[PDB]
DNA sequence: ACTATTTTCGGCTACTATAAATAAATGTTTTTTTCGCAATAGT
DNA sequence: ACTATTGCGAAAAAAACATTTATTTATAGTAGCCGAAAATAGT
């Protein structure tokens, strides 16, 4: 989703690189890791269930 | 004084107030308080 | 940008300690080596009480802001501590951890 | 050491009773200088007395390049002799002036993180992004820059005659950090 | 044992190094003979390559040196002209507006006597220039001073064939 | 765990360390990518996306195999069998599930 | 706060009977007994999307969240004062990272931003430069370049004794900080050359790259900090040899001055030149202009053959001049 | 010990940083409102 | 599929508003690119 968000200008599509983006959305993993595991309760989404 | 020493360096460093808290001669950054030099009573039972 | 601090010992005809006070050592963390009673602060804290307003950006009135909110053993009987530690956390904010 | 600060650079601008039109004033002219994409009026480049000339669509005029106050009068109206060849009116009225820049050098190396520490509560700068400091003063209401080297360029001074004392009463407070 | 380059122990993974500078040489390289024409693909990363410093994505670049043959290109015609920026850019075909004028500052301190010279001469001088009128006027031969006028006659015909609609 | 360019073992803050500073006890994962740039398409290696939490006792941790004199070093109890999660301090252990 | 019989000031709350009531200790009455215990939208929305963008590069950055936090208040108050409008709103927000990070006393640069937003330092330092003027900051640290040898040497990856590498150097940097090098020079440009002549004694990780790769600045610039440091004072006594106690002062040379001698009672009150006697020198006639006059400004003037011969050329680089003619009749 | 060339060394050339003006654009910027689309959903 | 029903959806727009448009005054600083020279090693 970040990524057409900069794809929709002119000027942002020769130079632009995707690398950079990366560490922004790299944080939902380990905290999503050490919440499911210091609260026991997952949240699954493919198997709707608790 | 005998002051804060490290961990596993064992290094007495009277490191002065809001100024760090790593030690010196490692990067370590858990740190032990020595024992006073104030005696204490104690019965024998 | 107002951290906390562990001053400590307000002094009293000669001596430092209060009855709250024998056993909270020169730096305000409570002293290794000897027991505490009920009552008897062992670990002293004060907080700054513009803790909700907004940075002024300036220096005007930064100089006495610290209520105390010290830390007191409770329970019926005498203990002692083991030993006392200091740390940092993964992010640099500072650790205590006492263990009686 | 008595030095004398020197002033390189005026500018000053002047007010014309007439619009300017573009096409009489660049067509015939010597030293043409028109492109309306790049700049919306045309500049005059003389070697003597090694001014310029820069003029206005709307009318008016600022001159820029001379170093004494009365080398830029005769030059400000040598301009307008060319625009006694068109039929325009050329009424100049007020001759305002609001930059004379200076240069110096006292020639002694000094601290200047020192003062950025001690001074630092009204004049500050930032060492990366340009190599002085950029220093301010509230009695002239006048900026300055310094340097390592001794060497101060004054800028901004709206009045000629206000650097003259200002420099002098910046002078002790740079002679006071002697780098002990 | 001095300062500058000793060979000293192990130095691990500096062929990465190596490579890259071995490499960033070359970048140079082919931008040099594609500036001399101008005159008349799978990558694998290695992370040394993309290093930034303070000059980088900025303005600006390095204005190729002037010749001896583009002297008398520009000291006649500052001879002839005053000083005419526009004109002598076209005539220095990929040189821009700018650095040409940085060009008249920089002969002002190296040769100051050589501008007022030029300065001086306010007469026709030494009649060659004619060829290089016409070397001007040989590019698209078309009258510039009354052809170039019928097509605003023409477009303000089409403004009244709108007025007229 | 550990890179394509140094093949070292890794460097890792001791387990027993990490639970004195209230952190988690994780190894990073590095990914290799290739994509297009521009004009042309590049492939990068060893890129950080995030750090799995890693059980003690397991291949991949410090405490593999020891010698009672690493671990001496690492001042751990050989005794402790080992197999559970030291995130942000807490010990905690997976139960094993099972259904139908 | 007030007691009903002594009026006292200090109340003690007793907890030796697991009661918790209040009382007074001059008199001993109860204060209190059984104690009852606690068992604009347009702009919120675009401090909304700007608390999104401060979240972005921290997680990029790896900047703990007491900064960021810290830094929504900065941007706060230079929403209420305008200075917002008009700037682009990616660049306003990354120099109000850096008052933060100035004010921590981190080891965070300002290319470090920009690399990401991939414009110039001179671009994003602009509007830093009329952030802390408009906005009356008056106090910050100076950007000490002691935090950078520490933090450098650990993306570098270099040897197990990583210790005697930085104790060295903070102890070349105060050696250093003695030395009339850096005092207008670039803080990461001085701090790039300790750690590679740290290094250069005990390894040979110093490749004039990777030490760039960490300290991003140029090859050319540190190698002359290497041939400057030599030339000081006693660097030769150490170039080869010389353990590293050496406490001296030396000579004290910026290189500033050095260049200038290789080109070689108060002041009074009216001792200076005026400005009205150069105002006095010409007559000023308001419509008059004939007391200056020459005779090659009076000759600067057309060639009137010539007019042709100019124009010709002036409309053969004709785009603008021809498009303007189509704009206006497009006008009406 | 000649031939060749890669350090070795400035040389060049640039170029933000300075106010203090103009000044026709010239970017956007948020706020806002519209106007079009396709999307859903029954016909 | 034709039509109906609808919220979205991008796009205008509006006012503001700081931003470039060129001038010249230096000073030291990088920074890139260039021979210029000069060591310097292959042969
Ligand atoms: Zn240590
Ligand atoms: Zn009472």
């Amino acid at each position: 989703l970040s990524i057409d968000k900069v794809l929709k200008k002119p000027n942002r599509a020769m130079e632009y690189d995707a690398l950079l983006s990366i560490n922004v959305h790299s944080n939902n993993i380990t905290s999503g890791l050490n919440r499911a595991i210091s609260t026991g309760n997952w949240s699954l989404k493919r198997f709707k269930m608790e | 004084t005998l002051k804060y020493i490290c961990a596993e360096c064992s290094s007495k460093l009277s490191l002065s107030r809001t100024d760090a808290v790593r030690c010196k001669d490692c990067g370590h950054r858990i740190l032990l308080k020595a024992r006073t030099k104030r005696l204490v009573q104690f019965e024998a039972r | 940008h107002t951290q906390d601090i562990i001053g400590g010992m307000r002094v009293d005809e000669n001596g430092d300690p209060i009855w709250q006070h024998q056993s909270l050592g020169p730096d305000g963390l409570g002293e290794v080596g000897m027991k505490v009673q009920s009552g008897q602060i062992y670990i002293n804290k004060s907080v700054p009480t513009n803790s909700a307003d907004a940075p002024n950006p300036n220096n005007v009135n930064v100089q006495t802001q610290y209520r105390e909110a010290p830390v007191i053993y409770r329970g019926p009987e005498p203990s002692h501590i083991d030993q006392v530690m200091m740390s940092v956390s993964d992010n640099d904010q500072a650790l205590i951890k006492v263990l009686l | 050491s008595g030095i004398v600060p020197t002033l390189q650079n005026i500018v000053a601008t002047v007010t014309l009773g007439c619009r300017l039109d573009l096409k009489t004033v660049a067509l015939h002219a010597r030293n043409a200088e028109y492109n309306p994409k790049r700049f919306a009026a045309v500049i005059m480049r003389i070697r003597e007395p090694k001014t310029t000339a820069l003029i206005f669509a709307s009318g008016k005029m600022v001159v820029t390049g001379a170093k004494s106050e009365d080398d830029s009068k005769l030059a400000s109206r040598k301009y307008a002799r060319i625009i006694q060849k068109i039929g325009f009116a050329a009424k100049f009225t007020d001759f305002k002036i609001q930059n004379i820049v200076g240069s110096c050098d006292v020639k002694f190396p000094i601290r200047l993180e020192g003062l950025a520490f001690s001074h630092g509560t009204f004049s500050s700068y930032e060492p990366e992004l340009f190599p002085g400091l950029i220093y301010r003063m509230v009695k002239p209401k006048i900026v300055l820059l310094i340097f390592v080297s001794g060497k101060i360029v004054l800028t901004g001074a709206k009045q000629r005659e206000e650097i003259y004392q200002a420099f002098e009463a910046i002078y002790p407070v740079l002679s006071e950090f002697r780098k002990m | 044992c001095k300062p500058n380059f000793p060979i000293g122990q192990i130095s691990e993974n500096f062929e990465k190094s190596k490579m890259a500078k071995k490499a960033k040489l070359e970048k140079r390289r082919h931008l040099r003979e594609l500036r001399m024409r101008a005159r008349q693909e799978k990558v694998d990363e290695n992370p040394f390559a993309n290093l930034y410093n303070y000059g980088s994505y900025g303005r600006g670049s390095y204005t190729d040196p002037w010749t001896v043959e583009e002297m008398i290109k520009f000291y006649k015609a500052l001879s002839m002209w005053g000083t005419d920026f526009n004109l002598i850019s076209q005539l220095y075909p990929y040189r821009s507006r700018k650095q040409v004028k940085a060009k008249f500052v920089n002969e002002e301190k190296k040769r100051p006597i050589l501008i007022e010279l030029a300065l001086r001469s306010k007469l026709p001088p030494n009649f060659d220039e004619y060829c290089c009128e016409i070397k001007k006027n040989i590019g698209t031969v078309a009258d510039f001073n009354e052809k170039l006028i019928e097509l605003q006659n023409e477009h303000k015909h089409h403004m009244k064939e709108i007025e007229e609609a | 765990g550990k890179k394509s360019s140094s093949s070292t073992k890794d460097y890792l803050t001791p387990p027993h360390e990490c639970r004195l500073r209230d952190m988690t006890y994780s190894a990073p994962i590095y990914v290799d990518i290739e994509y297009t740039r521009g004009r042309n398409i590049i492939m990068h290696k060893d890129v950080e996306i995030g750090r799995m939490p890693i059980m003690l006792r397991s291949n991949k941790c410090i405490l593999y195999d020891a010698d009672e004199s690493k671990m001496a070093k690492l001042n751990e109890c050989p005794l402790d069998p080992g197999g559970y999660f030291i995130v942000n301090g807490t010990e905690k252990v997976i139960l094993v599930q099972e259904q139908l | 706060p007030v007691c009903k019989n002594c009026h006292g000031t200090e109340f003690e709350r007793d907890l030796s009977n697991a009661n918790n009531d209040l009382v007074c200790k001059a008199c001993g009455v109860v204060s209190e007994d059984n104690p009852i215990v606690s068992e604009l939208e347009s702009r919120e929305a675009t401090l909304n999307n700007a608390r999104r963008k401060l979240r972005a590069v921290s997680y990029a950055l790896h900047i703990p969240e007491y900064i960021t936090d810290a830094a929504f208040q900065w941007y706060k108050l230079a929403l209420a004062n305008n200075f917002v409008q008009g700037r682009r709103s990616q660049n306003v927000i990354a120099s109000c990272l850096y008052v933060a990070c100035r004010k921590e006393k981190t080891h965070h640069m300002l290319i470090d931003f920009s690399s990401r937003l991939q414009v110039s330092v001179y671009s994003i330092g602009a509007t830093f430069l009329k952030m802390v003027k408009k906005l009356h900051i008056t106090e910050l640290p100076l950007a000490d370049p002691s935090l950078f040898i520490q933090h450098f040497a650990e993306k570098l990856d270099l040897a197990d004794k990583k210790i005697k590498v930085v104790k060295d150097a903070v102890k070349l940097a105060q050696r250093m900080s003695k030395d009339w090098m850096f005092e207008g020079r670039r803080p990461a440009g001085i701090a790039g050359a300790c750690i590679l002549l740290a290094c250069r004694m005990n390894n040979l990780r110093r490749t004039h790259t990777e030490i760039v790769a960490v300290s991003h600045v140029a090859e050319e610039t540190l190698q002359q900090r290497l041939n400057e440091f030599k030339n000081t004072k006693a660097a030769k006594l150490s170039v080869q040899k010389f353990r590293e106690n050496d406490v001296e002062d030396g000579e004290a040379r910026p290189p500033s001055f050095v260049k200038n001698r290789k080109k070689e009672c108060p002041r009074n009150l009216h001792l200076l030149p005026t400005t009205d006697t150069y105002l006095s020198k010409v007559s000023d006639d308001p419509d008059n202009l004939e007391d200056v006059d020459d005779e090659e400004l009076n000759a600067h003037l057309l060639n009137e053959e010539a007019s042709k011969l100019k124009e010709r050329i002036w409309i053969g680089l004709n785009a603008d001049f021809l498009l303007e003619q189509e704009s206006k009749r497009l006008k009406q």
